[PDB]
């Protein structure tokens, strides 16, 4: 998390939303919550990030031998 | 409030001044190597 | 009327009195300020404001000396202790709100009657500063009147009217060497309101400064008044 502190931190370089949102995705999907709290504190908007297609995703990313699986494929 | 109780306990306070500890020997070798290049070269 | 402003601010939005004001002033266009000046930022005005309860008053557009004031707030807040927050006024020219990022607890909006103009809303900033000095701090009547300083880095012809108009209206102002011009170059040039702020000192000694320029009401009842 230091080198995303780093980076983020620099003045002369600026980081826009696209980067911002792949960051935050890739950090949610990977269980890293000190990089997902990182990436919203530093000015990101969460209600235009968050798109069904995204919230499909993240339930996805389950574990195949999951209890939230199981259920989820049960109620289909 | 709860943040601010848990970062002033003892073992926090430890923490942070073995790190500070290291960061002064890491500036006690570089001031070392820098006064032996000063000395060579002066000479 | 500022009264009005000031018993707003104050009462209805639960924003305490201040201990200090100070305002930031000037600022040359461009997005890269210097390292030095960012430091004088980080670790000056906005430290004596955390440690003395004090009021930043400043731009609250995004570009300017208002977007080095968010940077350096920031940046003291990521490097803070569970102390409590700056509150930063934002004076630029439903509670429920709507806005794009792409750091300041509020927005004042003056009416200038214009579109697409800058400057008027100057005299109803410096109106609110000549009544907030005349407050009594603390409570009750008992307390000095509230200090308010201007700070002035960097600048031009209008942040000098600006400052004539400060220096009628009895508010002391300080000029920061090495910024470039309008108060670095009055202050390289240099009337008991002016004070000069010397490029040797720097961080970890704003509030001396700030006393000894309102000084020039003792220091102990100041001392008394803040937090130290």
């Amino acid at each position: 998390v230091d080198i995303a502190q780093s980076e983020l931190f620099r003045g002369d370089i600026q980081w826009r939303s696209f980067h911002l949102e792949a960051s935050l995705m890739d950090a949610l999907l990977n269980d890293r919550p000190e990089f997902v709290r990182l990436l919203i504190s530093h000015g990101l908007s969460l209600g235009h990030f968050l798109t069904p297609m995204r919230l499909a995703q993240l339930y996805s990313a389950a574990p195949s031998n999951s209890l939230i699986r199981n259920l989820l494929d049960q109620a289909s | 409030a709860r943040a601010r109780d848990k970062r002033e306990s003892d073992s926090e306070r430890l923490k942070r001044t073995s790190q500070k500890v290291d960061l002064a020997l890491k500036q006690l070798g570089h001031i070392r190597e820098y006064e032996q290049r000063l000395k060579v070269l002066e000479r | 009327d500022p009264a009005a402003v000031y018993s707003l601010v104050t009462r209805t939005w639960g924003f305490r009195a201040p201990n200090l004001v100070v305002s930031v002033l000037g600022g040359s266009g461009g997005p890269v300020l210097q390292t030095w000046l960012q430091d004088l930022l980080r670790r000056g005005l906005v430290r004596a404001a955390q440690s003395t309860g004090a009021w930043i008053v400043t731009g609250g557009l995004h570009t300017g000396i208002g977007r080095h004031v968010g940077v350096a707030v920031r940046d003291h807040q990521m490097a803070s202790t569970g102390g409590t927050k700056v509150v930063a006024m934002g004076v630029a020219p439903s509670f429920p709100a709507r806005y794009r990022w792409r750091n300041y607890s509020a927005f004042f909006l003056v009416d200038d009657g214009t579109h697409g103009c800058l400057g008027g809303e100057n005299r109803f900033r410096l109106r609110l500063e000549s009544y907030i000095s005349q407050q009594k701090t603390g409570v009750g009547g008992t307390g000095i009147d509230i200090p308010v300083l201007l700070l002035l880095i960097d600048g031009d012809e209008k942040m000098l009217t600006r400052i004539e108009n400060a220096t009628q209206a009895q508010l002391p102002c300080l000029l920061v060497a090495g910024s470039g011009g309008a108060a670095d170059c009055l202050a390289e040039t240099l009337k008991e309101l002016l004070t000069v702020y010397s490029s040797e000192d720097g961080s970890e000694e704003f509030e001396t400064i700030v006393l000894k320029a309102l000084v020039k009401l003792d220091e102990l009842r100041l001392a008394v008044a803040w937090n130290r």
